[PDB]
């Protein structure tokens, strides 16, 4: 079990840790979050009580170092930092535990939700999508745009997701125009899986990270990326059976964790009606189809 | 964006553009099988690719052999059309290639867009105009060359005959669309108007009769009347 502590909470803010969240009042005695499960990436995220503009947060892996948060009154935000001195951190941390000024990462033991949402997400891949190599952790917020969004403006602050474009030379073999546009199997399997991602685990890690950034930060480009990665699989006639099975479980837990009041914006009608009802895989997503119908029959 | 009544004069500016109509590419008669089922039998079709400024018509004849052993032919026809239009463009010299291609049916957009990926600077546009180009097979010489073809074939015409020696492209296109609209709404009556007077002939190298300017005004009026009539006969007005 690991701990992401705070120097203080000088402004009223709603603090999220993974799918959990709690309200902290201005200058309330809050010194951080303990009992954080080792083995997974995590995200700690913020929404100020006074300017709900900009949700922002930090992806991190407690294995990669000791990371704490101090409010910066000049830049106006809670920043993550990486301490390089052990002992002082553990001793102050012991003291913090001792004064019980920390909330406990509140994981029900029955609950596998976070694992299932982050199964293929690795910090190494996050850090290549979010480029800032002097930090072990990665900042993301509501407004950041993706590389592909920028093509159609500040590169240092971009989400460098893998570009998918169904009407592009990368996706369409000369001479197979109709074949490849109606059956994206060659774009999926040869171009993206074998060529760019190397395996389906790295494909799924990016898909999962894109969903999580869309859900937690309202990041529009991430939502587009999530749906594009789904559509590429659902529009391929030839998908390894193990990827189809795993994709069903992936999407099931994403739709399960989405707030019901956010469906209007984060879910793209066209992509889901095609994937579940009109596409090659219309019959291969039973668990995802079941929850979408019992929870979002409106969209369909 | 899309082409409509508002940006209508853009057709006659000096940017090269082509209309592409695919409504006569896949043509079938629907008949009964000995077992009382229904079957289609294809006949030769054509792609109608037209420069509205110059009248130049690239009539790509689609021979029924292209469909042999193929499935979902109506969908195939759109991709075949886009393949052939892309091949036409690649065959033209650079200075003759169009800057825009306007498809008459919106289902041609993605097929053509995908075939033209090598041409990022050629805009593929739809249109809100309901153009009567389907009636091109009511022009006798065009219909004759399609039905007689024994192999795939490209045949070049000027769909305006020599009209541009005396009238502008705008007026020529308006004349063409009126003629085609009449042939579409009542082919028989339209052909009666065009070929009634035994003294007016079609030159061997033309598609339409050799009307004087005054005769063209009379013809055009008669075509308007036919269209309005059928609009009455159809709607009971
Ligand atoms: C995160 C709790 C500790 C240990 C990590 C470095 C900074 N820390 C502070 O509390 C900042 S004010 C106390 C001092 N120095």
């Amino acid at each position: 079990m690991n701990t992401v502590p705070f120097t203080s909470a000088p402004i009223e803010v709603t603090i999220g840790i993974d799918q959990y969240s709690f309200n902290v009042k201005e200058n309330q005695p809050f010194h951080g979050i303990k009992d954080i499960p080792i083995g997974h990436v995590h995200v700690i995220h913020f929404q100020h009580a006074d300017n709900s503009s900009m949700r922002y947060g930090y992806w991190f892996d407690c294995r990669m170092g000791n990371f704490y948060i101090q409010y910066d009154p000049k830049d106006g935000l809670y920043k993550m930092m990486e301490e390089r001195d052990g002992a002082k951190f553990e001793n102050i941390v012991h003291n913090f535990k001792e004064r019980q000024m920390m909330v406990s990462y509140p994981k029900i033991d029955e609950d596998d939700t976070w694992y299932n949402l982050t199964e293929f997400v690795q910090m190494d891949k996050i850090r290549k999508i979010v480029r800032k190599d002097e930090n072990q952790f990665s900042y993301v917020d509501s407004s950041m745009t993706t590389v592909q969004e920028n093509e159609l403006s500040d590169p240092a602050h971009s989400l460098n997701y893998t570009v998918i474009n169904f009407k592009s030379r990368e996706a369409i073999r000369p001479g197979h125009e109709m074949e490849d546009f109606l059956d994206k199997s060659y774009y999926l399997n040869t171009v993206m899986l074998q060529g760019i991602f190397k395996n389906s685990s790295n494909y799924f890690g990016e898909l999962q990270f894109a969903f999580l950034n869309a859900m937690f930060f309202g990041n529009y480009g991430s939502s587009l990326q999530w749906h594009a990665m789904i559509e590429l699989i659902c529009s391929s006639a030839t998908v390894p059976k193990h990827m189809l099975d795993k994709l069903d479980e992936i999407l099931y837990y994403q739709i399960k964790t989405l707030p019901e009041q956010y469906s209007d914006i984060l879910l793209n009608e066209r992509v889901w009606n095609i994937c579940l009802y009109s596409s090659f895989q219309k019959n291969s997503l039973h668990n995802t189809e079941k929850i979408m119908e019992n929870k979002y029959p409106e969209l369909l | 964006g899309a082409m409509n009544s508002s940006n209508y004069a853009e057709l006659f500016n000096n940017d090269i553009k082509l209309f592409v109509d695919d409504t006569n590419v896949y043509r079938v008669t629907v008949h009964k099988t000995f077992e009382g089922n229904v079957a289609t039998k294809a006949i030769n079709g054509c792609i109608f690719t037209l420069n509205p400024k110059t009248g130049h018509l690239f009539l790509k004849i689609i021979h029924t052999s292209v469909w042999a052993g193929q499935k979902r032919l109506s969908q195939l026809a759109k991709w075949k059309t886009a393949e052939e239009v892309s091949a036409l463009v690649r065959s033209l010299p650079k200075e003759e290639q169009p800057k825009q291609i306007i498809v008459t049916r919106k289902a041609m957009l993605d097929p053509l867009e995908v075939h033209m990926l090598d041409f990022p600077n050629i805009a593929i546009r739809p249109t809100e105009l309901r153009l009567p180009f389907s009636a091109a097979m009511s022009i006798d010489k065009l219909s004759d060359v399609v039905m007689k073809a024994t192999e795939p074939q490209m045949v070049l015409f000027n769909i305006y005959d020599d009209w541009l020696d005396r009238i502008s492209s705008y007026t020529a296109f308006s004349r063409l669309t009126l003629l085609l609209r009449a042939l579409k709404t009542n082919e028989e009556s339209a052909k009666m108007i065009l070929l009634s007077d035994p003294t007016i002939t079609i030159k061997s190298y033309h598609l339409w009769p050799s009307f004087t300017d005054e005769q063209w005004i009379t013809i055009e009026s008669q075509m308007r009347d036919l269209i309005l009539t059928e609009y009455g006969r159809k709607y009971n007005v």
